[PDB]
RNA sequence: GUAGGGGAGCGUUCAGUCCGCGGAGAAGCCAUACCGGAAGGAGUGGUGGAGCCGACUGAAGUGCGGAUGCCGGCAUGAGU
RNA sequence: AAAGGUGAAAAGAACCCCGGGAGGGGAGUGAAAGAGAACCUGAAACCGUGGACUUACAAGCAGUCAUGGCACCUUAUGCGUGUUAUGGCGUGCCUAUUGAAGCAUGAGCCGGCGACUUAGACCUGACGUGCGAGCUUAAGUUGAAAAACGGAGGCGGAGC
């Protein structure tokens, strides 16, 4: 008994191709180039899952030291002034606090200075 | 966050890690670290005076994400399905 | 332990194969049986010698963008097949003891539900067929389930022609596949039986 | 409604203001060049431009324009003083492959394109 | 019956196919091909 | 984690068997934001105008991006 | 070499409109013309028309992640779908190699075809089953909508 490859290769291929959306060129229309894009695509996806965390952390920091600086301190001094006191252990989300509620974050700064010198 | 959503929140149902106890309306007590309840800023430790009460809404199953790996020139292509489970909790505390 | 419907009455003869019927054991059997049925059929020009084509073509080096010799090879639309179907047999000889054991275990499988025997079919009376069905309707044989008759006597077969009711089996040519194929079984004669 | 069968016998499906010249022994591209000038404009104007455009696709494009108008006027009973080229376009037809002998023994293949010039007219509607 | 009839649970195992494995290049790397005359005697 | 060894499965055609579906409409094709740990599977709609899923089991001409591969169609060079 | 297919049956389009024609639009036949005779299905490359969101100081393996704008809500008004601006990041695939994005090999694109098979009571091992100190037949004969008969022979059984 024979067994053509009928319908199989079409579906596989279509699954691949349907992945290609904002895909410029023949990346989105010719199978091979599509699949091939999908390799390096893998690479980027997987690494970016890990990377996005680095990114965000950086973001939050970049805000936090700004807040710090708005009063007369910095990020080093500020976080450190929450380490000396087991009191404040926010760390995460702090950026949102310096971005939305200024007064609160002022209070935190004042606390940091008070738990240092 | 890591677990247990503190902070000041006005009755909102959020989604975090699972909470073991399956069911519904299971009282969930959480410690605070900051909040603006009545425009009164309160730091950590002292916040222990106030605690958040939350009820479980539903045990939803995460969003479907395909995990793909690839190393060029060596073959190695990996494809496996994944969804991390959770639960929704309705914040309603002090 | 099955009692004869028409005529005598025994059923306590014939020992039953242990354990209480084993699937895999019938598996080995049926498989072997259908295997001896498969016929040798393989219309394929696997050989590159079998199809129509020359032996030389284009030059090895030179022409460029080629490198081929004949036009009958598997890589060619129209050539031969690489590793295609050859006419073969696939008929072995499943160990006798195991074939003997087979149908024993088959009947065994039928002795725990739809089992039926009968001596002498004076009720048949020529072909007719109609009175044969009428007969079945007096033996739990509605005609809802498939049945296999394994009895000698021409006149009885002659009066047995249908698809869902029963089935004719000349000269006790028993076969695990057959019995296990139909639901009820009608051994009738006590030739091979007891 | 019903299902997919009934709708078929209850409606025949008409094409208001539609003409097609199929198989025109010209390459689509040129004819595109000619058509482009009529894209969405008065049918009168249309007839007038085709009469002066120095290209030869002009002819068949013209003939089809007219056939459309003819249809809208006789088969669709439209008001010709409000007619205009709603839409028009040229698709490639089957191709005429011809074997043209080149130098040193090699041959090529001339590709003689054809065309399905279609054009569809319509009342302006303000 | 004929449909609830299973196997011996460990009788016949799937055959080894060499086409497709997202990293299969059957045989050695070099010097092993369309050549079955190496032998182990001599 | 490469060569390599071991294990569990998906998918396709044919075959037996069983449960069946089909003019109020099969397969095939087309779309899709759903499901599964992967191979994949399903719902709905569109097209179609006759046949075909699922389960279990057996057998293979059984899974393609490559081979200056084979056949065929259509592009680029250009309105040159 | 290649080349199959109207429909149940020709009733396979009388007549009218544009055109030299080809071609087409009506009308009618038929269940269907979304079957019209270079007529079953009608995938992909490839060409084109319409629409949405976009683009004319930036260096682009053509993605990926994050955010914003705009648009649409048939698995689907809040989970997302489409598109896009900007930021971060980012050296095609295969092969062959000590070492490849390589300025090393292959390849225009898509479709279809295309490669670890089969045979020999052969040899050796794993697994499974039937028998068990014994275990099995081969040719063939007789029967075939089924299979039984056939112990010439081979392996155990003592080694050196
Ligand atoms: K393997
Ligand atoms: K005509
Ligand atoms: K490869
Ligand atoms: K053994
Ligand atoms: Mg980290
Ligand atoms: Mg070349
Ligand atoms: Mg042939
Ligand atoms: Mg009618
Ligand atoms: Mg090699
Ligand atoms: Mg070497
Ligand atoms: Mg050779
Ligand atoms: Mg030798
Ligand atoms: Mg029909
Ligand atoms: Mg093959
Ligand atoms: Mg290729
Ligand atoms: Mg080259
Ligand atoms: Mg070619
Ligand atoms: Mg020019
Ligand atoms: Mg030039
Ligand atoms: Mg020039
Ligand atoms: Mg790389
Ligand atoms: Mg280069
Ligand atoms: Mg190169
Ligand atoms: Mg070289
Ligand atoms: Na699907
Ligand atoms: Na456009």
């Amino acid at each position: 008994p024979r067994a053509k490859t009928g319908i199989v290769r079409r579906r596989r291929h279509k699954k691949v191709l349907k992945r290609a959306k904002g895909f410029w060129g023949s990346r989105s229309k010719q199978y091979r180039n599509a699949f091939q894009t999908l390799l390096n695509a893998a690479t980027y996806e997987y690494r970016d899952r890990r990377n996005k965390k680095r990114d965000f952390r950086r973001l939050w920091i970049q805000r936090i030291n700004a807040g710090a600086r708005l009063h007369g301190m910095n990020y080093s001094t500020f976080i450190n002034g929450l380490k000396r006191a087991n009191i404040d252990l926010n760390r995460k989300v702090l950026a949102d606090i310096a971005a939305r509620e200024p007064e609160a974050f002022k209070a935190l700064v004042d606390a940091s200075r008070n738990a240092r010198q | 966050i890591q677990t247990g959503g503190k902070q000041y929140r006005v009755s909102e149902g959020d989604v975090i890690r699972v909470e073991s106890l399956q069911g519904e309306a299971g009282d969930k007590v959480e410690l605070k670290a900051l909040f603006v309840g009545g425009e009164q800023t309160v730091f950590g430790e002292d916040a222990g005076k106030y605690t958040v009460q939350a009820e479980v809404v539903e045990h939803g199953r995460g969003k479907k994400i395909y995990i793909r790996k690839y190393k060029s020139g060596v073959q190695y292509r990996r494809r496996t399905g994944h969804r991390q489970n959770f639960t929704a909790i309705k914040i309603l505390g002090i | 332990a099955q009692i004869n419907v028409i005529g005598q009455n025994g059923g306590r003869t014939i020992e039953l194969p242990l354990p209480e019927v084993n699937s895999g054991v019938l598996h080995e059997v049926v498989t072997w049986q259908l295997a001896s049925r498969r016929r040798g059929t393989a219309s394929t020009r696997t050989r590159a010698q079998v199809s129509k084509t020359g032996r030389k073509m284009y030059g090895q080096k030179g022409t460029g963008n080629a490198r081929h010799g004949d036009r009958s090879v598997p890589t060619f639309v129209g050539g031969g097949v690489a590793f295609g179907p050859k006419p073969r047999s696939y008929d072995y000889t499943l160990p006798r003891q195991v074939r003997q054991l087979g149908l024993a275990m088959a009947i065994a499988s039928r002795q725990e539900g739809g089992k039926l025997v009968a001596v002498d079919g004076f009720d048949i009376a020529d072909a007719k067929t109609k009175n044969f069905i009428s007969w079945a309707k007096q033996n739990g044989l509605d005609g809802t389930e498939k049945v296999l008759l394994v009895t000698d006597d021409e006149n009885t077969r002659r009066a047995a022609r249908n698809v869902s009711w029963v089935s004719v089996l000349p000269v006790a040519g028993v076969n695990v596949y057959d019995i296990l194929r139909h639901d009820r079984l009608v051994i009738d004669a006590a030739a091979l039986e007891i | 409604f019903r299902n997919k069968k009934q709708r078929k016998q209850q409606v025949k499906l008409r094409k208001p203001g539609f003409a097609v010249a199929k198989y025109v022994r010209m390459s689509p591209r040129k004819v595109r060049l000619v058509v482009d000038v009529i894209r969405g404009k008065s049918v009168q104007d249309a007839e007038d431009l085709l009469r002066f455009i120095p290209r030869s696709a002009s002819e068949p494009v013209a003939k089809v324009l007219n056939s459309a108008k003819a249809n809208a006027l006789h088969n669709d009973e439209m008001l010709e003083d409000r007619l205009f080229v709603k839409e028009a376009y040229v698709d490639a037809g089957p191709t005429l492959k011809r074997l043209i002998p080149r130098a040193r023994g090699s041959a090529n293949i001339i590709k003689k394109r054809t065309s399905h010039i279609t054009i569809i007219v319509a009342e302006k509607g303000n | 019956g004929s449909r609830k009839d299973r196997k011996r649970v460990g009788r016949g195992p799937g055959g080894t196919d060499k086409t497709a494995g997202r990293g299969h290049k059957g045989q050695k790397s070099r010097s092993g091909a369309g050549k079955g005359a190496f032998f182990e005697g001599g």
